[PDB]
Parts: C-alpha cells; structure tokens; sequence
C-alpha cells in the first residue's frame, strides 16, 4: 500500500532487536536478557515471529 | 574506543544486580544474610568467618557448614538458569 | 532427485578430484541432471565407483532395488590413468524445487 | 469453589500422603494428579496389577479427607 | 594529576585502586580518583 | 551479472562501536557503523517542522554518553524514553574554541550555566 | 553508585609564598603531606 | 599369622576400630576419638582437614570447642600411636607411614581384586579362597561403638560391600555345585534381609539347582507376595525370566 | 535461472587474524576457549583452527584466539557468582576470530604462519592464521544486472 | 613410581600442595606461601603480576605496605625451590622449566583427554587404567587448608570437576557392568552430597540393573522431599523420565 515498507528479515532483527529482546522476555521465550540476545544473533524462528 | 561504555553490557549489569537479589530472597532469610554478610553485596568489604562470629554468635564450624549447605544450594541446577547466563 | 551427495577424499564441493577434469562442482552441476526414481520414501544411498581411464557416465552407476536411472547416457565426469571416483549419491522423493 | 476444584485437581500426587505401595501402583500406570485419579472408574484401579481391597480402602479414605469421591461411586 | 586519571578511580602510583574512597587526592601522586570521562573536560596551560 | 551484490550492500545497526575523538558512531559496513543523517537530511525535517524527531535523531541516537545506555535502559524494561541531553559534539566544539584563548560560556536565565 | 560511603574527608590548608590559599580534601587514613604544589602560580 | 611382622603396626575398621602392635592391642580409649580415628584411616591415607572431620563427626551442631576438642584427641591418640604416624600437613590431620596389608580394609580391596583378577582368568578356588580370607577380616558390626553421622554413613556402605561379597561368593558357590552350605547361607540371610531381591533371585536358583521345586514356586511366591503388600511392582524380567526358565526345566542350568 | 544454476557465482572471502606478544603475555592460539559452551567449539582442530568443509555461519567461532589478561576488578557481585560457578584459573579474554554478521560460507583453506618455524613474521606477532571461506550465491532480489 | 626420573621436580596442587625433589618432599612454609605457589603454578606458568598475585591471595582488603610480603614470599620460594624455575617477568613471577608430569593437574587433564578419546574409540580397560590412574592423584580436598578467593575458586572448581569425572567414570562402571562397588560408592558419596542430581539418577539405574529397587524409589522419594523442602520447585525432568521408564520395566536397561 502506499504507507507500507518492506524490510528484510535481518535488517528489521537488527533494528529493532531491543524492541525484540523485550518482547522475548515478556512473552517468556527467553529466561532474561542475556539468553534474549542470544537468541537473537542465533537467529531462531520464535525471533522472527 | 575500548572506554566507551556498551549499552547491553550495563543492562546486562543492571539486569544481574536485578536478579541476585531475587534469587537471594527466594532463599530462607538467614542463609540470605549470612551470605550477603560473608561474600561482599551489601558491603563492599566481605567479612570473614571470624569477624561475623561476634554479631551473630556461633562457632566456626557451625557458619562454616551452613555457608557449605548454602554454597551447594546455589550449586543445584534449580536456581542456575537465572544465573548461568550472567556468567 | 538426488539430494546430497559424498565424494570419497573430498570435504566440500570446491576442491577437485584427483584424477578428473571435472572439479567437484561441475560434478554437482552434472549429477544435477540426472533424472532418476526412488521408489521408497526414505533417502536410498545409490553407488558409483570407477577406476583408471575411461568415461564414467550415468549407466556406470549401481542403482539399488526400487530406484531407477532413466538417462544412462549422461556423462558425469572423465578419468585419466590415475582417476578414481567413488560417490554416494543420496536419492530423495518430493515435489518441486 | 471452581478455583479449589482446580486447585484440587492440580496438585501432583506426592501431596497425596498415602503409603509407598499404592503410590508406585498407580505411578507405575502413568498416573501423577489427583484428577487423572479421580477420571478413572472403578474398574481401571481394580484393573491394576498388585492392586489389592486394602489399597482401594486406603485410597477411598484418602481422599474422603479431602472431601472428593471417585467416578461413578 | 593535571588532566585526571585515566583509569577508573585509580591513580598513577598503583595505590587507590578500589571505587569506594572515591573523590580524593592521592598523597603519593596527586592523582584526583574520579572517572576517566573526566580527560574529556579537564584542561590544562603553558606559562610563557 | 554486476558486483553490486546484494548480500554486500545490506548492513544494518542498533548499537555497535562508537567513535573516539567525538561519541559518535562510526561508519562503514564492516564495521557496524551507523547510518549519516547530513545536513539536508536536518533540513528535510525542519521543513517538516517535527523537532522531537530531529532532536533525539541528533541527541538520543549518537553524540550523548550518557543518553544512549538510558534509552538502551528503558527500552529493554519497556519504560519510556528518558529526556535528550546535550550532545558530546557541542561540548568538544566548546573546549575547541576556549583553547583558542575565547572565553566561549553557556549562560542560563539566571546565570552561568 | 548506590549506597557508597565516600572515605572521611578533611580539607587541608595550604598556602604559597605570594599568599595564594587553598583547600585540598585528603582521606582521615590519608597522611597529610607538608609540601603540595599550589594551584593558582605553582609555587611551593 | 604368617604375615605378623615385628613392628609392624595394623588397624582395624572392619569391625571395633582398634590398633594392634606386634599383636598386642592398643589403648583407643574413647568412642570419640576411635572415630576420628576411623575417620582418618577410611580415608585410604587420603589428608583431612580439621573442620572437614568436625563436620563429618559431630554431625550439624558442634559446641564452641571443637577444634581444641579434636586438637587434644590427636594429641591421645599422638601418645597412643607412633609419632611417625599421626602427622599434621596444611592444618588438618593424616595418617601416614602405613604398611601394605597392615590395614584390614585396603587388604580387602586388595584380595578382592586379586580374586576378581582370578575370576577373569578361571582360577574360581583361589578367588574363593582369597575374598573368604577377606570376609574374615570382618569383626562383626562395622564400627562398633561410633558414633556420628559419617560413622552411620560408612556402615552403611561397608556392610553392603560386606553383603555383595557374600553375594558373588555364593553364585560362585552355585557355580561351583557347593549348594549345602550355600542354602544355609541365603536362608539366613533371606531371614536377616528381606529387602535385598538379588539374594532372593540367588536363592531361588541354589532351590532350583539343588533339585526341590515346589518349595522354591512357594519362595518365589513369598517374593512376589511380599513385593505386592510392600512395594507393589510387577517382578522384574530377570526374575521373571529366571523364574520361567524354572518353569520350563531348562537343562543349561542343571 | 535459480534452479539450473544460470545465474550464480562462487565469492571466496579471506580474513585473518594474528597472536601477537603484547606487553602482558603472548596471544595463543587455543581450542580451550573459555566462557563458551562445548557444542560451539566442536568443530574446531586440536589447536583451535575451523576444519576444511566445515560449513560456518554467522558469529561462529573460525579460529580460537584468547588474550592473556586484562586489568582486573570484579564486582563482590560477579565475585559471588565465580564462587558457586568456577572460572579458570587462566582468567584470558575472549577475542578469538569470529564470522562477521550475515555471512554463510564453507572453509576451504587456512593458512597458518610461526615464528617458531621458518616462517617470517612481522615484528611482534608470534603466528598468524588466514582463513578462506567461499559461498555459491545464487540470484536474488537486489542483485543488481 | 616407573616415571620417576633422576632431576624431575614434581608439584602437588589437587590435594595439599607440596614440592618434592627427586623423591624427597620440600617444606612449602605458611599457608599464604603456599597458596602463592599455587596460584603461580596453576596459570601453567604464565607471568602473573604483583597486583593480581595480591588479589589472588587476599582478595579486596590487603594492606597498605605488603607488597613486600608478597616479594618475601617469592624470595623464600626461591630459597625451598631451583633459582632459575621461578623467574621474574614485568614485576611478576612464573614458575618455567617445568616438564611434562610435573604438575598433577596438568597429568589429570591430560589423563581425562586421553579417557575421552578412548570413550571416542569405544575402548573400555584403557580408559578405565586411565582414570583409575586420574583417580588416584588427589588426596583428600583440594587445596586443604590455604586462604584466599581464587584459592576458593579453585577448590569449588577442581571438587566440580570431580564431581562430572565420577559421574563419567560410573555411568562407564554401569556400561561394563560393575554394579556392587558402583552401587556402594554411591551410596555412599550420595549419603555425602544430599542434593546432587546426578548422582542420583546414577544410584537410580545402577539399583534398576544390579536387583535392588525398594531402596531405590525410597531414595527418590527422600530426593523429591528434600527438593521441595529446600527449594520449592520440581527436579529435573530426566529424573523423572528415568523413574517413568524404570516403571514400566523396560528390559532394554536390563
Ligand atoms: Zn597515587
């Protein structure tokens, strides 16, 4: 549409991974923020969700 | 620059300091207070087994062994996740 | 379709075999051709061995029970007096790409 | 009284306080809550193998202290 | 001692190295204990 | 097929290395660096008229030592965002010209910084 | 940061030959030295 | 007596912890101090430190003397034992300068290695004969008169050493068609220790081997019985299997 | 021209890294990388090198560097941790060679340089490694014809 | 006793750290100077400075003017020890010229290399020797008696470690089949470490394949209690899985 803008999985990740680092440990995939950022630069599909 | 400060590092500091004590109150209170009287926390200086015998007024052996029990406590992989991580 | 391969003496698909003109990703593009059946669902390990000179094709190769080459008249690779290939070809069942 | 049927569905069956012989039978089944227990009719404890009166008569007044009853009893 | 420690609450003669005595002046050296951020600010002068 | 490869081209940045004459980000693919946000970039958002933008654009995200790791802070808690500072650029710009012999002094309302 | 004490501190009055004087704060551990370098001229 | 060497000084832990010199028994004194003394010498020579033997001691509450305590029983046994013996390293207390075979527990391990490496090599009689001079180094109850929480823990692990050696040397027994003395041995123990089932499973086989069978389907029967009333598992395949093959009068085990 | 493999192309990448004899000790070379967990260290030789066809990803461990120490000053918070932990004895730093963001490719060389062989060096360094690693990239969307 | 060459000088630090020249054991001195000497043998010499040998030693809190200790004690390291095997480096020391077998940590890391590698190859009786040899090189608590954080460090670390190197070694005892010393070390070392997982779950399938089984869900039971006691919380889920499995009496173990 026209106010819509597509990112690359990677450069969103990037971006946003505070954002995604939060929303991990608030939806308890991740036991804190250490294990967040890890699973982040790993790269798993419950990131990219 | 090596000097300058990362982000993640001092979150990952906050967040460590966030937690200890947690997982310090989810011990009993006097296991706390004796571990956070035995190795630095609350104080800056650790105070030895002797120099925590006057206030709290036992034995050697009997501090030692309960520093030993709360040593292995921390030891099981219960309370270790929370922790591992941290490094 | 085959869909992984194992050369003895070779590691990763940019080295060359001793022995070939070929190198190993020409092997990858020239195995890519072959057209083959597999009747079993479960991966079927196929073999090909060849010694000294010669013109080693896809008729050369020793398809198991239940898979089937349907091309024997695709040229894989070429060997001088000191060429030996030996392949494990891995055969696969799906739809697509 | 929904939320004390959950909680008395919930926990497991160490709780539970009985000897180790009908707690093994009816670990060894596949049992491990109060509610699995309890959804299973008479003739799946009298079923079990090694399961014998005194067991079932020790189980009902286990659970007679807690207030709840099989199935279909 | 004029543009402040390098380190982090340490000092030029090795002595002072902890955080807590923070904020004093070393007798050995002169080195204030402060943080190194402090090099970013503090300035000194050339008398001609 | 040319060089301009995409798998070259993409390069991304949250947080990485910073510079070292000035608290700012560095630059390049290679190494981590950030994105340049030049002056006609300042200008396109004035004309906008949107300062809150612009300013943690040139305070929050790069020339502050302490403002970063703070938002950094509140972003992972999910607090909001802590109020811009003064930028590390202005204040190396300030000790620039006071050792050119001015006497360069921010002055608030009722007195001397 | 939090909950630090800073060690006792005790300001110390020097003062140079042209008459310049000034206050430098020393730990009560600290020894005091009798010589600094003074701060407005850089005399003793 | 052939190995009683003059000088030669022997402790024994097996049963009352004592210490023999040119087989003349020594003063222990104490039941205290006979298990510091145990306690040192269970430890194959291994070093102990002071407080690791107040905590293996005196269990979780030691009065405000312990040290002192433990310092003036080493000094009973310094002048009860040689000099040379008791030493003092890193702040803890160690038994040091002790002859091979001079203690009953490592000359134990040591027949039983012997005989498990005889065992290995076909030799069944010379096994048999070294692990039962080694089952007779056994004093009755081990660690008579010591106290502590260590001391339970080390009884409990000598005497299930004690009975799993009872246990190969009688299938070594079974094996080697001795079953007189044998069904003696595993009735009184089956009486002493109810709880232990590969006994039991020994025992089913001596009655098998032996050639009575009713009784054994009844011993068998008192097994499963009694595992239903306390326990309450299926019995386990190898007894199952072994009680098939009973059934089944299988000729390889006759 | 994906599938057939029309329009693809092999990019062979080097990078390098070297253990130097800085002032407090001299850099290694070592597989026993410490803070880390074993399954990422599992593909690396006896002497910490990433083997030939060993496909690597992004942030994976190429070779094993360690720096022999650095200035020391645990928090009594970290303290406590090491205490229930454990760490080595060593206390060296993490700086070994890693895979740069967004990159996949299989390792088809390593070169390694000593000083202790006969090898020249530059001045300071002890060894040197360099590590090839080449990718088949097929055609996307963004590559530019 | 076969490696025992003529010039060898061989350091003890898994037990009460101890030098000993050609056979004759050398006075290490105070506890501090001892825990000094660990402390520079342990980096494997590498030159450790003045300052971290200081805050290996005591910690937070030295005193002002003890750096001179610290050089007191290098000095009298170098009047017990060779001249040249501790060297001075950038104000520090390290302790060179040590060949192989000299350090027993280094003998037991590498013994545990070579019993891995073994395990790899599927070799049984040499990875056994290899860590009956390993086991044999510690005497009694590491680092008995010596003061300091990074001696603690090292203590908690090195009693871990032996910890997974017993676990390692009687899950192989239970994969050859020797289950009665299996069964009573554990006992025994569980009676000992009351809270440790893993060798519980260790006692769990060694009972589960030697016959013994009352016992067995008895010691479980007391584990899931004293889990819930003191700490509240369920144990790990393989224990349970290994209990469920043993349950339903899978004659695969067996
Ligand atoms: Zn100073």
């Amino acid at each position: 549409k026209l106010h819509q803008c597509g990112l690359p999985k990677a450069m969103a990740l990037e971006l946003f991974k505070p954002f995604v680092m939060k929303r991990l440990v608030d939806l308890n995939h991740a036991q804190n923020i250490k294990s967040a950022k890890r699973m982040v630069e790993r790269g798993r599909t419950v990131v990219y969700d | 620059d090596s000097e300058a400060v990362v982000p993640a590092d001092a979150v990952s500091f906050t967040l460590l300091q966030e937690q200890l004590h947690s997982v310090l109150d989810t011990l009993s209170e006097r296991e706390a207070g004796v571990v956070s009287m035995r190795f630095g926390l609350t104080d800056g200086q650790p105070k030895t087994l002797d120099e925590i015998g006057k206030v709290y007024g036992v034995t050697r052996e009997r501090i030692r062994q309960i520093e030993s029990k709360t040593m292995s406590k921390l030891r099981h992989p219960s309370r270790s996740q929370v922790l591992r991580d941290y490094l | 379709a085959v869909t992984s391969i194992r050369i003895d003496g070779v590691l990763h698909e940019f080295t060359t075999v001793p022995g070939v003109k070929e190198d190993v990703t020409d092997l990858i593009l020239n195995i890519k051709q072959l057209v083959v059946s597999s009747e079993h669902d479960e991966p079927v390990v196929m073999y090909l061995r060849k010694q000294g000179p010669g013109l080693v094709t896809a008729a050369d190769i020793a398809p198991p029970a239940g898979v089937e080459v349907h091309n024997p008249d695709l040229v894989l690779a070429t060997l001088n007096g000191k060429g030996k290939l030996e392949m494990e070809l891995t055969v696969e069942r799906g739809r697509g790409y | 009284t929904d939320a004390a049927l959950a909680a008395d569905l919930a926990l497991p069956i160490e709780e539970l306080e009985l000897t180790v012989r009908s707690y093994n039978c009816l670990k060894r089944e596949g049992i491990h809550s109060v509610g699995e227990l309890v959804a299973r009719s008479e003739a799946d404890l009298l079923d079990i193998r090694n399961f014998g009166a005194k067991s079932i008569d020790e189980v009902k007044a286990k659970l007679a202290g807690m207030g709840l009853a099989l199935k279909d009893s | 001692k004029i543009f402040g420690p390098t380190r982090d609450w340490e000092c030029y003669c090795g002595k002072y190295k902890r955080v807590r005595f923070k904020g004093i002046i070393c007798e050995r050296c002169g080195v204030e204990v402060t943080r190194a951020k402090v090099r970013r600010e503090r300035m000194g002068h050339i008398e001609l | 097929k040319l060089h301009h490869l995409v798998d070259d081209k993409l390069h991304a940045r949250s947080t990485g290395p910073y510079s070292m004459i000035t608290q700012q980000p560095l630059g390049g693919k290679a190494q981590f660096g950030g994105q340049r946000f030049g002056e006609m970039e300042v200008w396109a958002l004035e004309a906008y008229g949107a300062a809150y933008a612009l300013q943690e654009l040139l305070t929050i995200k790069s020339d502050d030592v302490t403002g970063r790791v703070k938002v950094y802070e509140a972003i992972v808690k999910g607090e909001n965002i802590p109020e811009p500072g003064i930028p590390e650029s202005f204040k190396v710009l300030i000790k620039e010209m006071q050792s050119l012999c001015l006497n360069v002094e921010v002055l608030s309302s009722d007195g001397m910084s | 940061d939090r909950g630090i004490d800073l060690a006792p501190r005790q300001a110390v009055e020097y003062a140079c030959e042209k008459g310049h004087r000034f206050e430098m704060p020393f730990s009560v551990e600290a020894e005091i030295p009798p010589e600094w370098e003074c701060k407005v001229c850089g005399a003793q | 007596a052939e190995e009683e060497e003059s000088g030669a000084l022997r402790f024994g832990v097996l049963g009352p912890v004592r210490a023999w010199r040119d087989g003349e028994t020594l003063a222990t004194g104490s039941p205290q101090q006979r298990a510091l003394l145990a306690a040192l010498l269970l430890r194959e020579g291994r070093t102990a430190t002071a407080g690791e033997l107040i905590d293996a001691l005196w269990g979780e509450e030691p009065p405000s003397q312990a040290l002192a305590a433990v310092r003036t029983y080493a000094s009973r046994l310094r002048k009860v034992l040689d000099p040379g013996v008791l030493v003092s390293e890193s702040g803890g207390y160690a038994v040091r300068g002790l002859a091979e075979g001079a203690l009953d527990l490592a000359r134990a391990q040591d027949l039983a290695s012997a005989a498990e490496k005889a065992r290995s090599a076909g030799d069944l009689c010379h096994a048999r004969d070294l692990l039962r001079r080694a089952l007779d180094l056994w004093d009755g109850e081990v660690l008579a008169g010591v106290p502590g929480p260590y001391a339970q823990t080390q009884r409990v692990r000598l005497g299930e050493w004690r009975l799993q050696l009872l246990e190969t040397r009688l299938d070594m027994d079974l094996d080697q068609g001795c079953h007189a003395e044998a069904v003696s041995e595993l009735t009184a123990l089956t009486a002493a220790h109810p709880l232990r089932e590969r006994l039991r499973e020994l025992l089913m086989l001596a009655l098998y081997r032996s050639g009575r069978q009713a009784e054994a389907l009844a011993v068998y029967a008192d097994t499963r019985r009694l595992l239903a009333d306390e326990l309450g598992v299926d019995p386990r395949p190898g007894l199952q299997e072994l009680q098939q093959r009973i059934l089944q009068a299988d000729p390889a085990l006759a | 021209l994906v599938q057939d493999d029309v329009l693809s192309s092999i990019h062979i990448e080097e990078h390098e890294v070297d253990a130097r004899d800085t002032k407090l000790g001299p850099e290694e070379i070592t597989r026993d990388i410490p803070n880390v967990s074993e399954e990422v260290l599992a593909d690396l030789d006896e002497r910490g090198i990433i083997r030939i066809g060993a496909e690597v990803v992004a942030g994976d461990i190429l070779v094993g560097k360690v720096t022999p120490k650095g200035e020391t000053e645990l928090t009594p918070e970290e303290r406590l941790l090491r205490a229930i932990f454990g760490e080595k004895a060593r206390e060296v730093r993490d700086t070994s060679l890693k895979v740069p963001h967004g990159e996949i490719g299989k390792v088809i060389g390593v070169r390694v340089f000593d000083r202790e062989e006969g090898d020249e060096l530059p001045p300071g360094v002890n060894q040197l490694v360099r590590v090839y690693v080449a990718q088949k990239r097929k055609i996307t969307d963004g590559d530019k014809l």
